[PDB]
């Protein structure tokens, strides 16, 4: 509770800036996972950036408050954190694919830096299935889409953290 | 369905080097269906009306991931819809197969396992090492690949024919040996 | 006697390696100790690291920047259990990198009384703006001559000496650090060899 994340706000702001320009990389977990399923097909790319999960846009984003923005922002990643857990238990294979861990611990990371800001501002959190597959391709062009839409709603948050810094009202 | 179309079969396991035939059946407002590998076209064949049969012959291993099949439809419904054909490597013989004992209690026998023919989704992912010995019926399988730890039951019984046997889900391999206690 | 409450509690984390942290023990206690550190976020506890011999002990898990972390030792014997006080830092500011490799001396034909230097650094893959101190020194004279630290602090893989001797053959060597001054300096370099033009 008090162990951690001291009333230092710059400095989380930084380092809340840096883990989504960090994150908001196509070379993180993207490419790792395009280049190994064999999915290197102008048609399979296409295919990948055709089916889309809906996540927030980025003007919903920018529209909506501080605690709500914050709020939002750790139901998604909890919805990210679940859906890696099930690609994880889906693959089964973890030794050919570390990008995973990393992409999970700093999901992870960025997470309780967000907690922490919160409780720095005097907001209150909200507190709150089949391992078999039928079929394969469907189930690659489903787990890419996700990943392109995660990268994408990453990159936006980061905006927004830029944008939030810019102002510093 | 007039707007969908299927294909069969679907992740099929075959070994490297056989032969396969895939049908494809589409709907009736579906036209010119027209399906490819990961990068080359494909001479499809009619074998009806509204049926088309692919044919490959000596396929070859790409990765332990499998080769997708991407098929596209130039006319009506644009969209895409294929499968993914896992090819597998061809299982090995265990060469130099050896045992020794070291203090009349335990024997460690050794082997080389050779190559891996695991994938890497749910499809085949155990290649079980088997050793069961003819004079007492005994036979678990090991945890290691190329080790295992033999417990011999006490009465100084001095023979032994062993029948090692690797097995996964398409063949199964079989190597015996034959050798003395005291001698080793 | 029971043991003392452990000071000096200080950690540092390698390139490429785990998190290693040290401290004095204090006095002899002439009974069998254990040391335990401990290491948690604000929302997650990690496993302990059991000194297996002397103070220092390696951690298992793989660092994770940006994020502050807090840890602590507990010293417990037959008599007594202490454990010392907490820091709490960042894993970031705490990183030693690697000595910059493949580094080149090149002379320039229109002005002989320059030597334009290239090297490359590890940086963590383009994470860390790394700061540099260059030595130079020529062939016969056992003293270094030390550039003004103000003039490397920007973050670049290359630098011109200027105010040098015609045809006379130099010695090189750097070390990087973290931009902000935070982090340790790294080690020396490998010599690198460079000949000015005539
Ligand atoms: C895969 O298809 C090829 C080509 O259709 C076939 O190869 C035949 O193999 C037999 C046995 O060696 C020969 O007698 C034939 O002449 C080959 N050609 C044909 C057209 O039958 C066979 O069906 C398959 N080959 C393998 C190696 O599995
Ligand atoms: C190879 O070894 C595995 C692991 O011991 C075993 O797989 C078992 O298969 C049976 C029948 O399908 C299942 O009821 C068990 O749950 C599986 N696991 C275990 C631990 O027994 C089996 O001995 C071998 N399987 C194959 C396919 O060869
Ligand atoms: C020693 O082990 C071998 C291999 O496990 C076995 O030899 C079999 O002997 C029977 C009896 O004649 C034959 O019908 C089989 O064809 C042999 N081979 C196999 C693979 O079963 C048998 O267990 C032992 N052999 C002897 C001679 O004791
Ligand atoms: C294996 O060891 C056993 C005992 O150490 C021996 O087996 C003998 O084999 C001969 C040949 O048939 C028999 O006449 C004997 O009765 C067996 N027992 C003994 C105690 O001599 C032999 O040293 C080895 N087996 C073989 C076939 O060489
Ligand atoms: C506290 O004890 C530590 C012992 O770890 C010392 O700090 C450094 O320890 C390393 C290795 O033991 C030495 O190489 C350094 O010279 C020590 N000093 C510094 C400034 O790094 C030292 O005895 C104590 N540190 C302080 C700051 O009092
Ligand atoms: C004996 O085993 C070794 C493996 O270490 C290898 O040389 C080979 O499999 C065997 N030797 C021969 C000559 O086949
Ligand atoms: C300390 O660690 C040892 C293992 O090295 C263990 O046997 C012992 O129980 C621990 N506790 C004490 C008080 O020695
Ligand atoms: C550094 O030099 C070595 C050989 O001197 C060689 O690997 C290459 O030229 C350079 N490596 C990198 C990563 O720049």
């Amino acid at each position: 509770a008090n162990r951690g994340c001291s009333n230092s706000s710059s400095q989380l702001l930084s380092q809340l800036q840096n883990q989504a320009n960090l994150t908001g990389n196509t070379e993180s977990l993207l490419e790792p996972y395009i280049r190994l399923q064999n999915l290197n097909t102008p048609d399979l790319r296409a295919a990948c950036t055709q089916h889309s999960v809906a996540f927030p846009s980025e003007d919903t984003l920018r529209q909506l408050s501080k605690p709500h923005f914050l709020s939002t922002v750790y139901t998604t990643l909890d919805r990210v954190l679940y859906q890696l857990d099930a690609l994880r238990q889906k693959f089964l294979k973890t030794p050919a694919f570390p990008k995973l861990d990393s992409a999970r611990h700093n999901i992870l990371g960025i997470r309780n830096n967000v907690f922490c800001m919160a409780r720095l501002l005097n907001h209150s959190l909200e507190i709150p299935r089949s391992t078999t597959t039928p079929d394969v391709f469907n189930t690659k062009i489903g787990s890419c889409g996700f990943l392109w839409g995660y990268h994408r709603f990453m990159g936006s948050v980061g905006r927004v953290f830029r944008e939030w810094d810019d102002g510093s009202t | 369905e007039p707007d969908k179309s299927l294909i069969f079969p679907k992740d099929k396991v075959l070994e490297e080097g056989s032969n396969v035939t895939i049908c494809l059946m589409y709907g009736q407002n579906v036209y010119n269906v027209s399906c490819k590998l990961q990068d080359e076209p494909i001479h499809g064949e009619q074998l009806d009306s509204h049926v088309s049969l692919l044919k490959l012959n000596n396929v070859v291993f790409l990765s332990d991931t499998g080769t997708n099949i991407n098929c596209q439809a130039t006319k009506g419904p644009k969209r895409i819809f294929g499968t993914v054909l896992f090819v597998s490597k061809v299982l090995e013989e265990p060469k130099n197969v050896s045992c020794e004992t070291r203090d009349f209690k335990t024997l460690d026998c050794s082997w080389e396992p050779g190559v891996d023919t695991t994938l890497t989704w749910r499809k085949q992912r155990f290649q079980n090492y088997t050793l069961c010995e003819s004079f007492s019926k005994r036979c678990e399988v090991s945890n290691y690949r190329n080790s295992y730890t033999w417990q011999i039951t006490e009465g100084s019984q001095e023979m032994y024919n062993f029948t090692l046997t690797a097995e996964n889900q398409l063949r199964k391999r079989s190597v015996n040996i034959n050798f003395n206690l005291t001698h080793r | 006697f029971p043991p003392d409450k452990p000071t000096n509690l200080t950690c540092i984390v390698n390139e490429g390696k785990n998190m290693l942290c040290q401290w004095d023990p204090g006095r002899e206690t002439y009974l069998e100790t254990n040391y335990t550190l401990k290491s948690e976020w604000a929302t997650e506890k990690f496993p302990d690291c059991q000194s297996k011999h002397g103070t220092s002990c390696m951690v298992s898990y793989m660092p994770t920047y940006y994020v502050n972390i807090e840890v602590w030792v507990e010293a417990e014997n037959a008599l007594g259990k202490v454990s010392s006080e907490s820091i709490n830092f960042d894993p970031v500011d705490k990183v030693k990198p690697t000595p910059p490799y493949n580094l080149s001396v090149t002379n320039s034909e229109e002005l002989s009384s320059i030597l334009k230097l290239s090297w490359v650094s590890s940086g963590l893959g383009g994470l860390l703006d790394l700061k540099s101190d260059i030595q130079y020194r020529t062939k016969d004279a056992s003293t270094w001559i030390q550039v003004p630290l103000e003039d490397t602090m920007s973050p670049r893989t290359s630098f011109t000496v200027q105010d040098l001797k015609p045809f006379t053959e130099y010695v090189f060597r750097i070390r990087s650090i973290k931009d902000s001054g935070k982090g340790y300096w790294s080690d020396w370099s490998e010599e690198a060899s460079g000949t000015t033009y005539e």
